[PDB]
């Protein structure tokens, strides 16, 4: 229904008990380290085994 | 506390008292140990 200008994915793989960790405001070895998202993010996180 | 060897039973809990010493939360971060930490008063972080 709403549509947007630029649209940006960021592909990759992580190992299985690391994907809870990837959301705004998250602390760990994933956001703080290596792959981060902002507090503000405005976005979808999709992930499949 | 964390690294004894078996705790007290849940039914009756031993409370251990830390007072006049440092404490150095930087090491968890740097090795990785706890698999489950969250705190509900303040912010995991913040507490060094």
């Amino acid at each position: 229904d709403l549509c947007f200008t630029n649209v940006y994915a960021d592909s990759f793989v992580i190992r299985g008990d690391e994907v809870r960790q990837i959301a705004p405001g998250q602390t760990g070895k994933i956001a703080d380290y290596n792959y981060k998202l902002p507090d503000d993010f405005t976005g979808c996180v999709i992930a499949w085994n | 506390v964390f690294n004894a060897t078996r705790f007290a039973s849940v039914y009756a809990w031993n409370r251990k008292r830390i007072s006049n010493c440092v404490a150095d939360y930087s090491v968890l971060y740097n090795s990785a140990s706890f698999s489950t930490f969250k705190c509900y008063g303040v912010s995991p972080t913040k507490l060094n």
